[PDB]
């Protein structure tokens, strides 16, 4: 079970690990978070209870280092920070949990919802979209924009999606105009899985990691992300058998842990309603079809 | 974005535009089968795209051949539209080709964008204007190209004949709209109005007929009072 130390909680913070939130008051003598599971990625997030704007956060896998938070009091954030001295983290460690000033990652045993939502997510694809690669972790916020949104500002303080565009030439075969834009199955598996992802794992880990960015920071461009993916994938008639079964049990999880009250900005009408009624896939996503209409029936 | 009375005195600048037309691409008669159910039969169609600066009309003749063992046809006429355009913007020269397309249609939009990715200097437009471009076919010698066509063709025409020797291209294309708004409100009554006098000829190389300035108004004003009179009639007021 790994450790993220505090040095301190000198502002009062709303602090997310995962699905998961804890409230702590101005300087409340609090040192972090004790039992994290190994074998997983995780986000530990933000929100000031004086600014309730700039939720912002970091993901990182506990197998890749040492790694604590300390508010910095010029730029005004919990910042992550990597210890590379061993045995002064074990030192540092060992005396916070001996003192009880530690709360516990409240993972329930029957519970698989973070597995489920983090299958395919791997840090070091996150490092590829997030790029500050003098650290292991990777720092996202509510604001950061995406790659394809700077092209219609900051290049280095950006969210490296993938780009998905339906009326590109990248998308649309020469001469198979009409047959590309109706079914996207040649933009799908050629262009995107088979040429840039490499494998369907790849594009669900980006797919899960931008609606995580969505849900924990309201990234806008992630939600674009995650419903242009979405997208590609309902509007081909040839998907393999597995990636639908899959996709049908990703979804099904993402729209389980919505808050019920954020459906409204979270959740595109055109994309659902495509997916669900509409589109080739129509008949493929049981679980997810079923979860929507019992939970967001004013959506669709 | 979109093209409206806001905005109209754009059609007569000097940046080249075309207005497409879709609305006869598809044409069917719906008729009984021997075993009392109803069977569609194409007929032979166009693209109706047009210079309204200029006048000069691009008739892409659709024979009936483009349809046979295809599915979802009107899905594909708005297809098969954006190809043919696309098609006849890569025919043009560099300074020929159209600076925007505005089409009738909203449905044609993606379509059309899809088909001119290679372009994405030319803008392609909706409009909120309600032109009667559907009457096409109820200009006699372009109808007769029409039906009369054995394979896919090209014809050009000027749908203004001479007119601009004499009047702007803004009169021209308001002259235009009042013929095709009357031959779609009531072809008998617009078609009778327009050849009445048998001393007024259409030319060989022309669509309409050789009316003087005077008997351009008198015509106006009786195409004017048709629709009028129509519209009376629709809405009982």
């Amino acid at each position: 079970m790994n450790t993220v130390p505090f040095t301190s909680a000198p502002i009062e913070v709303t602090i997310g690990i995962d699905q998961y939130s804890f409230n702590v008051k101005e300087n409340q003598p609090f040192h972090g978070i004790k039992d994290i599971p190994i074998g997983h990625v995780h986000v530990i997030h933000f929100q000031h209870a004086d600014n309730s704007s700039m939720r912002y956060g970091y993901w990182f896998d506990c197998r890749m280092g040492n790694f604590y938070i300390q508010y910095d009091p010029k730029d005004g954030l919990y910042k992550m920070m990597e210890e590379r001295d061993g045995a002064k983290f074990e030192n540092i460690v060992h005396n916070f949990k001996e003192r009880q000033m530690m709360v516990s990652y409240p993972k329930i045993d029957e519970d698989d919802t973070w597995y489920n939502l983090t299958e395919f997510v791997q840090m070091d694809k996150i490092r590829k979209i997030v790029r500050k690669d003098e650290n292991q972790f990777s720092y996202v916020d509510s604001s950061m924009t995406t790659v394809q949104e700077n092209e219609l500002s900051d290049p280095a303080h950006s969210l490296n999606y993938t780009v998905i565009n339906f009326k590109s030439r990248e998308a649309i075969r020469p001469g198979h105009e009409m047959e590309d834009f109706l079914d996207k199955s040649y933009y799908l598996n050629t262009v995107m899985l088979q040429g840039i992802f490499k494998n369907s794992s790849n594009y669900f880990g980006e797919l899960q990691f931008a609606f995580l960015n969505a849900m924990f920071f309201g990234n806008y461009g992630s939600s674009l992300q995650w419903h242009a993916m979405i997208e590609l994938i309902c509007s081909s008639a040839t998907v393999p058998k597995h990636m639908l079964d899959k996709l049908d049990e990703i979804l099904y999880y993402q729209i389980k842990t919505l808050p019920e009250q954020y459906s409204d900005i979270l959740l595109n009408e055109r994309v659902w309603n495509i997916c669900l009624y509409s589109s080739f896939q129509k008949n493929s996503l049981h679980n997810t079809e079923k979860i929507m209409e019992n939970k967001y029936p004013e959506l669709l | 974005g979109a093209m409206n009375s806001s905005n109209y005195a754009e059609l007569f600048n000097n940046d080249i535009k075309l207005f497409v037309d879709d609305t006869n691409v598809y044409r069917v008669t719906v008729h009984k089968t021997f075993e009392g159910n109803v069977a569609t039969k194409a007929i032979n169609g166009c693209i109706f795209t047009l210079n309204p600066k200029t006048g000069h009309l691009f008739l892409k003749i659709i024979h009936t051949s483009v349809w046979a063992g295809q599915k979802r046809l009107s899905q594909l006429a708005k297809w098969k539209t954006a190809e043919e355009v696309s098609a006849l913007v890569r025919s043009l020269p560099k300074e020929e080709q159209p600076k925007q397309i505005i089409v009738t249609r909203k449905a044609m939009l993606d379509p059309l964008e899809v088909h001119m990715l290679d372009f994405p200097n030319i803008a392609i437009r909706p409009t909120e204007l309600r032109l009667p471009f559907s009457a096409a076919m109820s200009i006699d010698k372009l109808s007769d190209v029409v039906m009369k066509a054995t394979e896919p063709q090209m014809v050009l025409f000027n749908i203004y004949d001479d007119w601009l020797d004499r009047i702007s291209s803004y009169t021209a294309f308001s002259r235009l709209t009042l013929l095709l708004r009357a031959l779609k409100t009531n072809e008998e009554s617009a078609k009778m109005i327009l050849l009445s006098d048998p001393t007024i000829t259409i030319k060989s190389y022309h669509l309409w007929p050789s009316f003087t300035d005077e008997q351009w108004i008198t015509i106006e004003s009786q195409m004017r009072d048709l629709i009028l009179t129509e519209y009376g009639r629709k809405y009982n007021v």
